[PDB]
C-alpha cells in the first residue's frame, strides 16, 4: 500500500535466535537490505530480513556494546563499548578502520549526523565528545551535565543536537554556539530515549498543537514532545504500562513507535491522545526498535536473545 | 463595654460570695479525680476568662443589634446559664466523660437555676446561645458529606459532638490570648482540633514545636529569633512578631516530655511559666528584660501516667487551663469514618452498599487490636485513629485509578491494608498469626457469602511495578521481576549479589509503599547484617531516589552533622531532587543529632539551622529554584514556606537500629517523631523459614544428591513445613538451620 | 559435639576418626606456620586455619602478642605497614594500602571508626574491568590482593 499507512500486525514474519547476550539496538541500513544488531557479548551481529538468514560475523569489541549509529550512505559504522574505546567499521571493506580512546567511562551512545563529517558520542564521564572521521580527534567536548548521559540524537541537518541525562532534564546543544539553548526540567525520573521528528511530521505536529520538534522518552512511563522555540511541553501522553526504553517517529508523521518494559510494543495517536494497537513483543523485556522509511518492515530488540522481524501492512 | 461588664458583675454577684455555687462545685470537683492534679487557681482563672468572653459575646451581640440593645432580663437569663456552662467546662474540662457527667448531675442536684429537661442527655452536651436558651450541640453538628477529592486529607475535619465542644472551648480560650494545654492520648485529635479552631481565627499564625527529652529553652530562643524580632521601646526591649497585626501562637506538642532534673525541675517549663506569669523573659545577651507584645501559647501532652512523660509543676499549671481530649470511641468513630467511606466509595458505584459493613469491620478490628497490644508489651504498641485515617487513605489511593473492582477485590485490599498497618510493628510470630487469624475471622463475620479462597490468600502482595494500576501480584512473577531488576542493579550502584526470598519480597514492597507517599519516613528494626540498608538502597534506586550517607567517623562533632543537614535540605528543597536520607543508629553520637532529627522528622524544617550569610544563600537559591519551577516568590516568609513544602515533598529519612529492651524505650523517650511520624517496620532476625530458603537456594548449584539416603526414624526437625520424606539436600539445609539455632542457644 | 550429634541423628554420615585441624590444614602449611612463630597448640593451629581460609576480614583477640608476630611472619614476603586506629597517620596508610595492594594490619580496634565499613562490607563498584571503591570523600581503585586484619589486646571488650 501507500508508504504513509504502514502499520505492524501480529504475528511476526521472522523469529531469529542465536545470540549469547541481550540485544541492545537493531536499526535499518539506508541503502542495502542487510540487518544488523548490537548486543552486550562484545560482538556485532549481521542478519537479513528479505530472507531471514545469517550473513556474517563481526567480532571487534572487547566489552559490552552499548549503541551503534549509521551515516547517510551506510558505508560507515560507529560502535561503542564498555572498554572506553570507539571502534569504526566500513561496508566497502568490512574491516576495522580506526580505534579511538579518551573516554573515562562507558560510552552510552554514539551518533553520526547525515553530513558524516564527524561522529559525536556521549559517555558516562559527564561529557559529550565529537570526533572527526579524518583524524579521530576530539576537537570540542560538550560538558554541563551532572550525571551520565543516556542517549544523544541530533536532528536531520545536524545543526542542533540533543541529549538526555539522569537529572530529569533533556538538554539541546548547537555544534556552532557550543552552549545549551534551553534546559527542560519537567520529568520525574531517568530519561532514556530521544527521537527527532522528520520533515513530514512538522506540519502534523503544528496542526495538532516552524520547528524543529523534539520528543523525549523517559523511564517515568510517560512520553512528551517539546519545541525548541518555546521551551515548553506541548502535550503529555500517558498510558505506557512499564519503563520506556525506545521511541521513534513515523516516516509518515501521523503516528509514533515506542517500546515498553512490559514486553510490549505500542503505537500511539497523538491526535486522539490514545494508542490504537498493542502487541505482545517478546517473552522477556525489550530495549529498542527502528522503522524503515520506504521498506514495510519493523524490528524490535529484546533481552531474551531473540530478535523478531515484523512486516508492516 | 464597662456598663455591660458592670451589669454582668451585678447579676453574677450572688453566685460568687461565700458558698453560693462556685465554692461547693469546686469542693466537689476536688473530690473528683482528673488527668492532671487540679489546683483551684487554674480552674478559677479559666472560669474568669470564660466569663470575660461571655461579656465580649454580649457586647458583640449589642454591636450586631444596634436598634435594640441587650435587655436586662434576657441578659440575666443568659448569664445565669453561661455561668453553669463555664463552671462545668472549668471544673470538669480535664476529666473523663463519666466524671464530667457526675459533676453535671451534682450541679443539677445542687443549683436552683433553670436547666434543660433531659432524662439522660448530660448538661455538658448543651450550649447556652446568645438568645438565653439551651441549644444542644447535636443540632449544631450536621450530617455533612465530603467530596471525593478530600477523603483523608490532613485538613478535613468531619464534625462530631466532642469536636464542636472542643472547638468552642478553644475559641473561648484563644479569643483572649490565654495559654492552654491539650492533654490526651496520642492520636486523640488534639492538634487537629487546634488547627480547626485556629482556621476560624484569621488573625493568628501557628508555629509548630516538638519537644524532646533533651529540650532546652534554646529551642524557643531560636524560634523567637526566626519568627520574631527585638524592637527597642522607651519602656524597655519588646519582642514582637514581624507579621504586623498577627498574633503568633506557639504549639508545643510534647510539654510533658523534657527531662525532669534530679531536683524536680524542668528548665523549659520554668521558662514558659516565667514568660506567662511575668509577661516576658530575660535575654542572656545583655541581661535585659524583654517583653512579649503578641505571643500566646498552646500546649499538647500525653497524660503523665504514660511511661515517658513527667507531671507538670503546679506553679506552671496555675496560669494554664487544660482540657482532656479522649479517643472518639466506637459510637463516634463509626460515623467519623462512615462519612469518609461513603465519600470514597463513589468511584465504583457497585460497592456503595458495602460502605457500612466496611466501616463496621474496620472499627471492630481496630478496637479488638487496641485491647491486646497494649504499651506494656512493647513501647511502640500504640494504636490511634491516625491508623484508621491511613487505612482509608490507602484504600482510596488503591481504588483511585482502578475504575472497576469486585467485592472480593475490595475485601482483599481491606485485608492487605490491615496487614500493613497491624503487622509491620508487631514482633512475635504468635501475635503476627493472631493478627492474621483475626483479620480472617473479622472478614468472615462482616462479609458473609463471599469467595473466601479468592478474597484471602497467602502472599496478598500488591505492586505497581508490573502495571501502572495498583493490582495484586503473584509471588513467582514478582520474584522474577526482582531478579531481573537486581541483575540490572548490580552493574550500577552496588556489585553485591543477593539471594531473594519471601521476606525480602515483603520488605521491598513495604519500603516502596512507604517511599511512594509524601513525607514517608521509615523506621526499620532488626539485627545488623539483615540487609535493611541494602534493601532500602535498592528500593530507593528503583524509585529514582538519591541515597545519602553521612559517612560518620572519629571526632564527628555537631557542626559536621549540621552541615550535612544543610546540604541535604538544600539539595532536597532548592534543587528539587528526591533523596533517601538513610542513616543508622551508630551514626547518632550526641543528643543534638537526635534533636535535629526530631525537628526535621516532625515539621520538615529546622529553625535556627540557617543563620548568617548561609540564610541569604538559602534565600537566593530558593528564589532561583522558584524561578526555575515557574512560581514567583517574594519577601522571605513565603520563600521559606515553599522551601519547607519542597522538603516535605522530597526528603525521605530511613532510620535503622538494632532491637533492644531499653534502647527502644530510651529512643521513644528522647525522640517521639520516630514513633509518631514514621512507620515502624520490625524486620527482626531472619526466621528459620528464611534461613532454610537461603540455604536451599545457595546449596542448589553443587552436587549434593545421594540416591541411597535413609530417612531417620527420630527425624530431628527444626524448620516447620519440611517436606516428608526429605531429600539429602533438604536434610543438610535443615541441619544448617539447626546449627544456627544451636549457636543462638 | 552438638553438630556431630545432630548429623548422626539426621542419618548424614561424617568422618568421626579425623581431626578438624588435620582435615583442613596440610602438613606443609602446618610446618610453615610452626616455622612462622606459631604455637604448636591445636587451638592456635585452628586459629591459623581460620586466618587463612577467611572470607570476612578477621579480628584477632590476642593479648599475648604472639598472633601479631605470626601474622607479620606469615605475610613477610608481602609488605605490611603496621599502624594503629588512633594514630593520625592511619587513614593515609589505609589509602596507600588500598592503592598499592598490600596486606595491612591495624591494632586497637576498640577505637574503631566507621570509615572502614565500605571496605569490610565489600561495597564495591565495577567500572567494566576496573574495580572501584569509594570511602569518605575520595575514590580509590581496589586491588584484588588486599587483606586487612584487626588486632586486639583486651579480651574483655564489648563489641557492637
Ligand atoms: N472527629 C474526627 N474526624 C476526622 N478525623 C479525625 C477525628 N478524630 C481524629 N481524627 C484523625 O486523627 C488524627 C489526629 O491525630 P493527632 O491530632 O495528630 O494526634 P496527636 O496530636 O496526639 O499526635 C487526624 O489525622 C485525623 O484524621
Ligand atoms: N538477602 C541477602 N542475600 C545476600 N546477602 C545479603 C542479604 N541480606 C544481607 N546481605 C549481606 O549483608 C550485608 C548487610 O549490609 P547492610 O544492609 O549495610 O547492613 P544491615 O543489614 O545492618 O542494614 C550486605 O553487605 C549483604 O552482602
Amino acid at each position: 500500500r501507500d508508504p504513509k499507512e504502514w502499520i505492524p500486525r501480529p504475528p511476526e514474519k521472522y523469529a531469529l535466535s542465536g545470540h549469547r547476550s541481550p540485544v541492545t539496538r537493531v536499526i535499518f541500513h539506508p541503502v542495502f537490505s542487510v540487518m544488523v544488531s548490537a548486543s552486550e557479548d562484545a560482538t556485532i551481529k549481521v542478519w537479513d530480513y528479505e530472507t531471514g538468514d545469517f550473513e556474517r560475523t563481526l567480532k571487534g569489541h572487547t566489552d559490552s556494546v552499548q549503541d551503534i549509529s549509521f551515516d547517510h550512505s551506510g558505508k560507515l559504522l560507529a560502535s561503542c563499548s564498555a572498554d572506553m574505546t570507539i571502534k569504526l567499521w566500513d561496508f566497502q571493506g568490512f574491516e576495522c578502520i580506526r580505534t579511538m580512546h579518551g573516554h573515562d567511562h562507558n560510552v552510552s551512545s554514539v551518533a553520526i549526523m547525515p553530513n558524516g563529517d564527524h561522529i559525536v558520542s556521549a559517555s558516562r564521564d559527564k561529557t559529550i565528545k565529537m570526533w572527526e572521521v579524518q583524524t579521530g580527534y576530539c576537537v570540542k567536548t560538550f560538558t554541563g551535565h551532572r550525571e551520565w548521559v543516556r542517549m544523544v540524537r541530533p536532528n536531520q541537518d545536524g545543526t542542533l543536537i540533543a541529549s538526555c541525562s539522569n537529572d530529569q532534564t533533556v538538554r539541546v546543544w548547537v555544534v556552532a554556539t557550543k552552549e545549551c539553548k534551553a534546559e527542560l526540567r519537567e520529568h520525574e525520573h531517568v530519561v532514556e530515549c530521544i527521537s527527532w521528528a522528520p520533515e513530514s511530521s512538522y506540519s502534523s505536529i503544528s496542526e495538532a498543537t516552524p520547528g524543529p520538534f523534539l520528543l523525549s522518552g523517559s523511564r517515568d512511563k510517560t512520553i512528551k514532545m517539546w519545541d525548541v522555540s518555546t521551551g515548553m511541553c506541548l502535550m503529555t501522553l500517558v498510558g505506557h504500562d512499564n519503563w520506556v526504553r525506545g521511541v521513534l517517529f513515523h516516516s509518515g508523521g501521523k503516528f509514533i513507535l515506542s517500546c515498553a518494559d512490559d514486553k510490549t510494543l505500542r503505537v500511539w495517536d497523538y491526535k486522539n491522545k490514545r494508542c490504537m494497537k498493542t502487541l505482545n513483543a517478546h517473552e522477556h523485556f525489550v530495549t529498542s526498535l527502528d522503522f524503515h522509511k520506504t521498506a514495510p518492515y519493523v524490528v524490535t530488540g529484546s533481552v531474551d536473545q531473540t530478535v523478531k522481524v515484523w512486516e508492516c501492512r | 463595654m464597662l456598663q455591660i461588664q458592670r451589669d454582668a458583675a451585678t447579676i453574677m454577684q450572688p453566685y460568687f460570695t461565700s458558698n453560693g455555687l462556685v465554692t461547693k462545685a469546686l469542693e466537689h470537683a476536688f473530690q473528683l479525680e482528673h488527668i492532671m492534679d487540679l489546683t483551684r487557681l487554674r480552674c478559677l482563672g479559666s472560669l474568669f476568662s470564660m466569663l470575660h468572653q461571655a461579656c465580649r459575646n454580649v457586647a458583640q451581640y449589642n454591636a450586631n443589634h444596634p436598634d435594640f440593645p441587650m435587655q436586662i432580663e434576657q441578659l440575666e437569663r443568659y448569664i445565669q446559664r453561661y455561668l453553669v456552662y463555664a463552671i462545668l467546662w472549668s471544673l470538669s474540662g480535664d476529666s473523663r466523660l463519666k466524671m464530667r457527667a457526675e459533676l453535671g448531675e451534682y450541679i443539677r442536684r445542687i443549683t436552683t437555676v433553670p436547666l434543660p429537661t433531659a432524662p439522660n442527655i448530660p448538661i455538658i452536651d448543651y450550649e447556652v446561645s446568645i438568645s438565653g436558651e439551651w441549644s444542644p450541640w447535636q443540632a449544631k453538628v450536621p450530617q455533612i458529606e465530603v467530596e471525593t477529592h478530600k477523603v483523608a486529607a490532613p485538613d478535613v475535619v468531619v464534625p462530631t459532638l466532642d469536636t464542636v465542644r472542643h472547638e468552642a472551648l478553644l475559641y473561648t480560650w484563644l479569643a483572649e490570648h490565654k495559654p492552654l494545654v491539650l492533654c490526651g492520648p496520642p492520636g486523640s485529635g488534639k492538634t487537629m482540633t487546634l488547627f480547626s479552631a485556629l482556621r476560624a481565627l484569621p488573625d493568628m499564625e501557628v508555629v509548630g514545636l516538638n519537644f524532646s527529652s533533651a529540650t532546652t529553652p534554646e529551642l524557643l530562643l531560636k524560634t523567637f529569633d526566626h519568627y520574631c524580632e527585638y524592637r527597642r521601646t522607651p519602656n524597655g526591649v519588646v519582642l514582637a512578631p514581624v507579621q504586623l497585626g498577627k498574633w503568633l501562637v506557639l504549639f508545643c506538642d510534647e510539654i510533658n516530655l523534657p527531662d525532669m532534673d534530679k531536683y524536680g525541675t524542668q528548665r523549659v517549663i520554668s521558662f514558659i511559666r516565667q514568660m506567662v506569669e511575668h509577661g516576658g523573659f530575660y535575654r542572656t545577651s545583655d541581661q535585659t528584660w524583654v517583653k512579649l507584645e503578641r505571643i500566646q501559647f498552646v500546649g499538647a501532652c500525653n497524660p503523665p501516667t504514660d511511661p515517658g512523660r513527667k507531671p507538670l509543676s503546679h506553679r506552671f499549671l496555675r496560669h494554664v487551663p487544660v482540657v482532656y481530649v479522649d479517643y472518639p470511641g466506637p459510637a463516634s468513630l463509626t460515623q467519623i469514618y462512615g462519612t469518609f467511606n461513603r465519600a470514597m466509595l463513589r468511584l465504583i458505584p457497585s460497592l456503595r452498599t458495602y460502605a457500612e459493613p466496611l466501616t463496621a469491620a474496620m472499627v471492630e478490628f481496630y478496637t479488638m487490636s487496641q485491647e491486646r497490644f497494649t504499651q506494656d508489651t512493647q513501647p511502640h504498641y500504640i494504636y490511634s485513629p491516625r491508623e484508621m485515617t491511613r487505612w482509608v487513605r490507602g484504600i482510596f489511593e488503591a481504588l483511585r485509578p482502578l475504575e472497576t473492582l469486585p467485592v472480593e477485590g475490595l475485601i482483599r485490599i481491606w485485608a492487605h491494608e490491615a496487614l500493613r498497618l497491624f503487622q509491620d510493628r508487631l514482633v512475635e510470630d504468635e501475635e503476627r498469626r493472631w493478627t492474621d487469624e483475626n483479620i480472617d475471622t473479622v472478614a468472615l463475620k462482616h462479609f458473609p457469602n463471599i469467595d473466601r479462597e479468592k478474597a484471602m490468600s497467602r502472599p496478598i502482595l500488591y505492586s505497581n511495578w508490573l502495571s501502572k494500576d495498583y493490582i495484586p501480584v503473584d509471588q513467582e512473577e514478582l520474584r522474577d521481576y526482582v531478579k531481573a531488576r537486581l541483575k540490572v542493579f548490580y552493574e550500577e550502584e552496588l556489585d553485591v549479589p543477593l539471594v531473594l526470598f519471601n521476606e525480602v519480597l515483603d520488605h521491598v514492597l513495604r519500603i516502596d509503599r512507604i517511599f511512594r507517599q509524601p513525607q514517608g519516613h521509615l523506621l526499620l528494626i532488626g539485627v545488623s547484617g539483615a540487609g535493611k540498608t541494602t534493601l532500602s538502597r535498592f528500593v530507593a534506586w528503583m524509585n529514582g531516589l538519591s541515597v545519602y550517607q553521612i559517612k560518620v567517623h572519629r571526632k564527628y562533632t555537631g557542626e559536621d552533622f549540621d552541615e550535612d543537614l544543610r546540604t541535604v535540605l538544600r539539595r532536597s528543597g532548592c534543587k528539587n531532587e528526591k533523596i533517601a536520607f538513610i542513616m543508622d543508629e551508630s551514626n547518632v553520637l550526641d543528643s543534638g543529632f537526635l534533636e535535629r532529627m526530631n525537628t526535621l522528622l516532625a515539621n520538615g524544617e529546622v529553625p535556627g539551622l540557617f543563620e548568617g550569610d548561609e540564610y541569604a544563600t538559602l534565600m537566593t537559591q530558593c528564589k532561583e529554584g522558584a524561578q526555575k519551577e515557574g512560581l514567583m516568590l517574594d519577601s522571605h516568609e513565603e520563600l521559606y514556606k515553599w522551601f519547607t513544602s519542597q522538603v516535605i515533598r522530597n526528603l525521605h529519612v530511613v532510620f535503622t537500629m538494632n532491637p533492644s529492651s531499653e534502647g527502644l524505650k530510651d529512643r521513644a523517650a528522647t525522640s517521639p517523631a520516630l514513633f509518631n511520624r514514621c512507620v515502624l517496620n520490625w524486620f527482626g532476625d531472619w526466621s528459620t523459614e528464611a534461613l532454610y530458603q537461603v540455604g536451599k537456594e545457595f546449596t542448589s548449584k553443587m552436587d549434593l544428591e545421594k540416591p541411597n539416603y535413609i530417612v531417620p526414624d527420630y527425624m530431628p526437625v527444626v524448620y516447620d513445613k519440611l517436606p516428608q520424606p526429605p531429600s539429602h539436600r533438604e536434610a543438610i539445609v535443615n541441619s544448617c538451620v539447626f546449627v544456627h539455632q544451636t549457636l543462638h542457644q | 559435639t552438638t553438630w556431630s550429634h545432630h548429623l548422626q541423628q539426621a542419618n548424614i554420615q561424617f568422618r568421626t576418626d579425623i581431626a578438624r585441624t588435620e582435615y583442613l590444614s596440610n602438613a606443609d602449611e602446618r610446618l610453615r606456620w610452626q616455622a612462622s612463630s606459631l604455637p604448636a597448640d591445636d587451638l592456635c593451629t585452628e586459629n591459623a586455619i581460620m586466618l587463612k581460609r577467611f572470607n570476612r576480614y578477621p579480628l584477632i583477640i590476642d593479648p599475648s602478642g604472639q598472633a601479631t608476630e605470626f601474622i607479620m611472619n606469615e605475610y613477610k614476603d608481602r609488605k605490611i605497614t603496621r599502624t594503629s586506629f588512633l594514630d593520625d597517620a592511619f587513614r593515609k596508610n589505609l589509602e596507600s594500602a588500598l592503592r598499592f595492594g598490600n596486606p595491612l594490619l591495624v591494632q586497637d580496634v576498640e577505637s574503631y571508626d566507621p570509615v572502614l565499613n565500605p571496605v569490610l562490607n565489600r561495597e564495591v563498584r565495577r567500572t567494566g574491568g576496573r574495580v572501584l571503591i569509594t570511602l569518605g570523600d575520595q575514590d580509590i581503585d581496589l586491588s584484588p590482593s588486599f587483606v586487612i586484619f584487626l588486632s586486639t589486646r583486651d579480651p574483655t571488650v564489648e563489641f557492637p
